[PDB]
């Protein structure tokens, strides 16, 4: 549900993924398949 | 020996009452000892209140025992010395009691002002202007 | 005895959000003052009775 | 591997639970713990009381449910996901015959091996309350596991608000040796290495500290000289106090 | 040897080359040297005050 | 089971990244969180201290603001301020009949990249920076892609204006990222599209926005002048006209090779 | 102790107002009047210094070595820079010129003062860079065995109020502390070619950065053990305060001939 | 009279555990126990409600959840009745969120002795927990109990309900208190280990006190500070007592 | 992992007991018969195939006679060829254990070179070579000085059986305890 937080990414041990939020802040989430690869594509909310 | 706060508070009044009149060294040592070595805020105040009852007959001595304690840390202690003097020096008009109670009267801590005001009044009851300039 | 008491006062002081610096724009004769604070926007505030 | 971290809530719950259910000596209180344990550090992050009863005919005959376990972990999950059950709880009376025997039943609905925390949660003992054990058979074979505490940032600050040397360790040492001797005598009698062998020759020579004393001594002069400068310093500060008193007296005489 | 590049001495009479430097006694010497210097300082300061 | 895993992930929280400005002590660091301000932080559970160094990205707690784990540092691949095309999308041999330009470009680029060894033996450095000047519309652009294709170099296309962010240091950061990544992903072509905006001359000697241009331009001259040397990272500048290149660039040692389109 | 501990915000001390009270500007934009510790009030108290601030306390947690950072990218320190007399021979006039201006006060401040001539405190270098000039600058730093601090002078050029003034302040302080040192201003002409004739407007943000550089530059370097070397792509005129005696006193030419 | 709120070790801690993880963007929940009033109110225990996407209002008390949790607690001895409700919120001295009061008011038609307690973890990371408890006023109690109070009398004939602050206290048993302080075995055995490794590091710790002293003496010169020096002297004495003890 | 779960067969236990008996003579590393008294060689696994050899081995190990080696099993099967390398390794094993219990009640890493020779019953060069191998094999370390005639290697090896382990433990216990108690007493008093 909105109000929700979007993120405008421009980015194309275990795997680390960087998300760029539109609050202009970089955040750590893992890309170990807890967070799927197909939920990242540049230029996109 | 009961580890309840209320009961340790209650223990201090029991010496004051039991040993009342003429004072007894053993009785004062125990009460001063609780006053110094117990850090509980009810307990320290009750053990100072308690010295005044022991010491009603020998009332001259109470400003010296409580001299230190009046300028000592923690407001409950300072409260307890106001009472000590108030009970012990009542009716006599001891000049030394009044001198100790003066700072405490305009103390920041509100219940310290309160108890010193009650205390001053009991000593200085039916003592007048001219007899005492200070009143 | 003094040293404990000193340390307690110091501790009360060491709990604070700070004071804002501002510039008095103009004083109102009803006991408001108009201030531009550098921390924030512009505010109407109540003149102190300590000054 | 193993390295076990234990919530202060675990200890304090087990305490309160035993009195509040009116559990006497000669009845056990048994429990469950859950958290995260598929890691080198076993994280105990919560726990819960389990219904437990034992019979008059033999007291190693007993009742534990599994249904209170079926649906309670799926309420643990719902506040904090990752707080499923791996094992179990005990308050004592400790090290019974059927204190082995909760293991084979608790193997039915664990995901590794039942971790057995016996804890003296009447807090009556002296020293550790935590009699932690990995629950392995072979009988009450019971290899102990050393480790309590580690907790959350919020909890530790809260802990301190609630609450507000060589000899003690030596006395413990004496008691263990003394116990060890008594055991060895008993053990010969019943029957009719290396650890003991390092615990005698090694210490024969404050004892160890002797050999070290040679090196200690040189540095020991140095640190002594440092304390001497400090004594001089106290004298210097002292002289000022004497003058302060001296001044006051002098002003009182002028006046 | 005489500016102590070589860790030893000539033991003449045996006509053999032997170590004298069983490594450096004096390895905390400088720290001690300061320590003396502080203590002297102190003694002087106290004396002024005294009189 | 998977939908149930989405709630579990929602209680398996992320945490923000910042980059270490400098380490004061092993108990005091300056880290710049990406939410903006600078903070003094200490450490917390679950770290390595041998992946610590200045200028690495770290992970900081949301509610404790201390170093929970240490991350590698990352370029970030982009398509916004540096669009990267490994190889080119058009062939070098297939565009022959543009022959003269092709050969000059081979000889400056290909030979040092494949064989540093020959430039090294003589004792004169490998070539620096190349300029293509004359029409972009004759198929300049085709040539730049085409050279990249044969070397297998990483093609780095730059929008010069996009190097023009209006924030503190974002503009420093891009030059720095572009170079660092060139060294890792070397061989590489760094292609600067119409250089007048990161390498002006000034509007009229005056300034409106032509100081942003100077801020950019000093950074390129600095990398060049530096201890870091261009030879497996090649930079190629392109502009229609040479009459809004800076005099700095026109001086040998920031461009030395100047290819003209004949 | 524990109450005043990490996490922490960074601020800067502007000045002490009275006893046990100081004004700080924190880097965020919020300025606080705060207490200083009584054991930080005497004998460790500087009128402007870098501080550790608490984010609830509003009190002086710690005093920091001055190197507090900015949202601009950090400047470069190169102890012993690697360009060290590469190009030589036929630079005869420019090598001699550098040598008496730049090297000698760093090795000995004290001879200049004893003569009573002013030491060069700042020098301005004009003529091309990266063609014989830079090489010499780097070499001198290395031979005097001072830290080379390569300071990006077209990088003030931040677009915000003052991060940039805070950073210059940190750098001059830190240079006097880590003496001997070179602050090398790459393109000074960026933050000081403005208004000579009411042309080169749009330079209002660098005017604060300029004042900050002058107060730090002239107010130190009284005996000179820390050199400032100014560098310009060819030549550019500067605003009158740099150019006058007491600052850029040597003005060194690279020969046309 | 009015309430004084004794929170148990496990209750206090559970309040902090749930509230922190449920963050602002809130989780909500129930307090359990009982008391006999006029000077004794006890919070024994607490449990969490499971996050609902409408912030922390009356709509977020899941009645099936609470009912199932209460029954299951009961079967392990720990169930009792609701003595109030707690949560996590932005923190306010006039009531932590608007939602907590509007939830509290619905409760208040049923109860007449139910508190709202919230701890705010924003201000509980200065190393001193910020925790509040407030309740609304009731008529015929807080005027019958505590010229007289003109103020509070016009206030109660007026608004009928308004925030008032409830005191924070603790109560814990002796059993807890004894067996914290042998944890806070690790401490005794840890103490031996620490002594041994301290003597190892003493090479450096030696050298810095040598430095401290050089500063110290120099300082006293310049003045002629004294206070530091005395503190500076005391500390050095403590450290040697420790160095000697080790060995 | 055969015996405590049953499922056994007379054929299988015949192979295993006889096979163990040949292998135990044929090679070792720990000690040559103490471990076979906490080590079922014929404790109702099976007694067939002349398990007398195990007891014959302990007598043979002590005397260190060649005649006894042939009369241990039978000539050819005593030799192997296994025993040709084996006798030196086996030899050091008897010496090491016998001294380890005996020399000092505490267990200290001081041995006379002489009394290692006298006890092992071998010439002066030979023992030099045998010890040389023995340090290589580990369970030792700390650094024997082959001049000073000090076998000064550290105490660290396992100690045989539950028998004189227990005697030795009592003596050592009274001493470890007594030492602790003195330190404690002195501290207590002041």
């Amino acid at each position: 549900q909105l109000p929700y937080l979007v993120a405008n990414v421009v980015e194309v041990v275990g795997k680390a993924a960087v998300v760029k939020t539109s609050s202009r802040q970089t955040v750590f989430l893992p890309m170990v398949g807890l967070v799927d690869p197909d939920k990242l594509k540049p230029n996109d909310l | 020996a009961s580890d309840e706060s209320l009961l340790r508070y209650g223990g201090a009044f029991t010496i004051a009452l039991a040993y009342a009149g003429t004072g007894n060294n053993s009785a004062v040592k125990r009460l001063l000892h609780v006053a110094v070595s117990d850090s509980n805020d009810d307990v320290r105040r009750a053990a100072v209140i308690a010295l005044g009852f022991v010491l009603l007959r020998d009332y001259t001595t109470v400003p010296r025992i409580v001299q230190l304690l009046s300028k000592s840390h923690n407001a409950h202690v300072r409260c307890g010395t106001a009472f000590a003097l108030g009970i012990a020096c009542a009716g006599k008009g001891l000049q030394s009691a009044i001198d100790v109670l003066d700072p405490l009267t305009k103390d920041p801590v509100d219940f310290v002002r309160q108890a010193a005001m009650i205390a001053l009044s009991m000593i200085l009851i039916q003592q007048t202007e001219k007899l005492n300039p200070q009143v | 005895n003094d040293k404990v008491r000193f340390i307690k006062d110091e501790l009360r002081l060491l709990q604070e959000p700070g004071s804002y610096v501002g510039e008095v724009i103009k004083i109102v004769s009803d006991k408001k003052v108009l201030v531009k604070v550098q921390p924030e926007g512009k505010y109407i505030v109540d003149v102190a009775k300590d000054i | 591997h193993e390295k076990v971290t234990i919530a202060p809530l675990v200890l304090l719950s087990a305490l309160d639970h035993y009195e509040r259910t009116q559990t006497k000596e000669n009845k056990r209180c048994v429990g469950v713990i859950l958290g995260d344990a598929n890691s080198s550090t076993i994280r105990v992050t919560n726990s819960f009381a389990l219904p437990f009863e034992e019979d008059e005919k033999n007291s190693d005959v007993w009742f534990l449910d599994h249904n209170y376990i079926e649906n309670m972990n799926e309420m643990c999950k719902k506040i904090n996901a990752k707080e499923k059950l791996i094992g179990w709880y005990h308050s004592g009376p400790k090290l019974r015959a059927s204190d082995l025997k909760i293991n084979e039943l608790f193997k039915k609905y664990t995901q590794n091996n039942p971790l057995l925390l016996i804890v003296d949660v009447k807090q009556q003992g002296v020293g550790l309350p935590t009699d932690a054990y990995v629950a392995i058979e072979q009988e009450k074979t019971f290899l102990h596991l050393p480790c309590t505490i580690e907790a959350e940032e919020a909890e530790e600050i809260g802990v301190e608000h609630l609450l507000r040397i060589r000899l003690t360790n030596q006395l413990k040492s004496l008691k263990g040796l003394q116990s060890k001797l008594k055991d060895v005598v008993e053990y010969l009698d019943k029957v009719i290495h290396t650890i003991l062998g390092k615990l005698q020759d090694v210490f024969n020579l404050n004892n160890l500290q002797k050999a070290l004393t040679v090196k200690t001594n040189d540095e020991l002069m140095v640190i002594y000289i440092s304390n001497l400068v400090r004594s001089i310093i106290a004298f210097d500060d002292l002289i000022e106090n004497k003058i302060q008193n001296k001044k006051i007296q002098e002003q009182r005489v002028k006046d | 040897i005489l500016d102590k590049i070589f860790y030893g001495v000539l033991d003449q009479g045996n006509g053999w080359l032997y170590v004298y430097e069983t490594p450096n006694q004096d390895a905390t010497y400088d720290s001690a040297l300061e320590l003396v210097g502080q203590l002297n300082k102190v003694v002087d300061q106290l004396f002024e005050k005294a009189s | 089971d998977k939908t149930e895993n989405d709630i579990k992930a929602l209680q398996s929280i992320g945490q923000l990244i910042g980059e270490v400005m400098k380490e004061l002590s092993e108990e005091k660091y300056i880290v710049k969180a990406s939410s903006g301000p600078r903070y003094i932080v200490g450490v917390r559970n679950s770290v390595d201290r041998s992946k610590l160094k200045k200028g690495v990205r770290v992970t900081l707690d949301i509610t404790t603001l201390t170093i929970m784990r240490i991350l590698p540092r990352e370029t970030d691949p982009l398509v916004y301020n540096m669009t990267s095309f490994e190889q080119g999308e058009i062939t070098f041999d297939g565009i022959g009949g543009l022959t003269e330009q092709i050969r000059e470009l081979r000889e400056v680029i290909e030979l040092p990249l494949k064989n540093p060894e020959i430039f090294q033996r003589v004792g004169i450095k490998p070539p620096k920076g190349v300029l293509l000047y004359g029409p972009p519309g004759t198929g300049k652009t085709l040539l730049a892609k085409a050279v990249a294709a044969t070397i297998g170099a990483n093609f780095i296309f730059s929008p010069a204006s996009g190097i023009v962010d209006k924030y503190i240091g974002e503009s420093a950061r891009i030059i720095r990222e572009m170079f660092a990544y060139a060294k890792e992903h070397e061989p590489c072509i760094i292609f600067m599209d119409e250089v007048d905006a990161i390498g002006g001359r000034r509007f009229s000697e005056g300034t409106s926005a032509d100081r942003e241009i100077q801020r950019t331009l000093m950074e390129l001259l600095t990398q060049m002048d530096g201890f870091d040397n261009l030879g497996q990272t090649k930079i190629i500048m392109a502009t229609n006209r040479p009459d809004t290149l800076d005099p700095a660039l026109l001086r040998p040692g920031r461009l030395d090779r100047k290819v003209e389109i004949p | 102790k524990r109450i005043q501990s990490v996490p922490l915000v960074i601020g800067q001390f502007l000045e002490p107002i009275d006893q046990n009270t100081g004004i700080v500007s924190s880097t965020t934009g919020m300025s606080y009047v705060v207490r200083i510790l009584s054991t930080l009030d005497r004998e460790l108290l500087k009128p402007s210094m870098s501080v550790a601030l608490h984010r609830h306390s509003n009190a002086l947690v710690d005093i920091l070595p001055p190197d507090s950072d900015s949202s601009i990218s950090v400047m470069g320190e190169n102890e012993k820079p690697d360009v060290t007399y590469a190009d030589v021979g036929g630079l005869d006039m420019q090598k001699q010129e550098i040598r008496e201006a730049v090297e000698l006060p760093l090795v000995q401040a004290d001879l200049y003062e004893q003569i009573g001539i002013d030491p060069p405190r700042g020098v301005l270098l004009y003529g091309p860079p990266g063609t014989g000039k830079t090489m010499l600058v780097k070499a001198v730093a290395n031979s005097t065995k001072a830290a080379f601090i390569r300071v990006n002078g077209s990088e003030f050029v931040h677009k915000y109020l003052g991060e940039g003034p805070r950073m210059v302040r940190d750098v001059f302080r830190l240079a006097r502390e880590n003496a001997p040192s070179i602050i090398f201003i790459d393109e000074v002409d960026s933050i000081a070619t403005k208004r000579f004739d009411a042309q080169t407007g749009s330079d209002r943000e660098v005017q604060r950065i300029l004042i900050e550089l002058l107060t730090q530059m002239d107010g130190f370097d009284q005996s000179t053990n820390v050199k400032v070397i100014m560098a310009t792509n060819r030549a550019d005129t500067l605003d009158p305060a740099l150019l006058r005696p007491g600052r850029l006193d040597r003005k060194i030419e690279f020969p046309s001939l | 009279t009015k309430e004084t709120v004794y929170i148990s070790s496990i209750a206090l801690l559970k309040m902090l555990k749930h509230g922190r993880a449920g963050v602002p963007m809130e989780v909500m929940g129930l307090m359990l126990g009982e008391f006999v009033d006029d000077y004794t109110v006890n919070v024994v225990d607490v449990f969490a409600m499971p996050q609902s996407g409408t912030g922390v209002s009356v709509e977020a008390v899941d009645d099936v959840f609470q009912a199932k949790m209460m029954d299951m607690l009961k079967q392990t001895g720990r169930d009792q009745m609701v003595v109030g409700w707690y949560h996590s919120h932005p923190g306010f001295g006039c009531w932590l969120s608007s939602v907590d009061v509007n939830t509290q008011k619905s409760f208040e038609q049923l109860n007449s002795r139910a508190v709202a307690v919230v701890v705010d973890p924003i201000q509980s990371v200065k190393g001193k927990v910020v925790i509040d408890a407030f309740r609304l006023i009731d008529t015929g109690a807080l005027i019958n109990n505590l010229l007289n109070k003109a103020n509070i009398q016009a206030l109660i004939h007026g608004l009928n309900r308004h925030y008032y602050s409830l005191n924070i206290d603790y109560h814990k048993t002796a059993k807890e208190t004894k067996m914290l302080m042998n944890l806070h075995y690790e401490e005794k055995e840890e103490s031996n280990l620490a002594a041994t490794k301290s003597m190892v590091k003493i090479a450096e710790q030696y050298s810095k006190r040598i430095e401290e002293e050089k500063e110290l003496t120099e300082e006293e010169l310049k003045t002629r500070p004294k206070k530091h020096l005395s503190e500076t002297a005391d500390e050095t004495l403590e450290n040697n007592i420790v160095s000697v003890l080790t060995a | 992992t055969l015996e405590p779960s049953t499922s056994i067969t007379l054929a299988e236990r015949q192979q295993l007991a006889y096979d163990l008996s040949i292998s135990a003579l044929l090679g070792d590393k720990i000690y040559n018969f103490g471990e076979l008294l906490h080590h079922p060689i014929m404790e109702t696994i099976v007694n067939d195939s002349n398990y007398d050899w195990l007891f014959q081995l302990l007598n043979a190990l002590t005397v260190g006679d060649f005649d006894k080696f042939d009369s241990l099993i039978k000539v050819q099967i005593s030799k192997i060829p296994i025993l040709a390398q084996h006798e030196s390794f086996l030899r050091q094993k008897i010496c090491l254990m016998t001294l380890i219990e005996t020399v000092f009640v505490k267990n200290i890493r001081m041995l006379s070179f002489e009394d290692i020779s006298k006890a092992t019953h071998l010439p002066k060069d030979n023992v030099e070579h045998l010890v040389m191998r023995a340090i290589s094999l580990g369970l030792l370390k700390g650094s024997i000085d082959q001049v000073n005639e000090l076998v000064t290697i550290s105490w660290v090896q396992p100690r045989i059986i539950s028998g004189d382990q227990i005697t030795k433990m009592k003596d050592r216990l009274v001493e470890w305890n007594d030492q602790v108690e003195k330190l404690g007493k002195k501290m207590e008093a002041r």
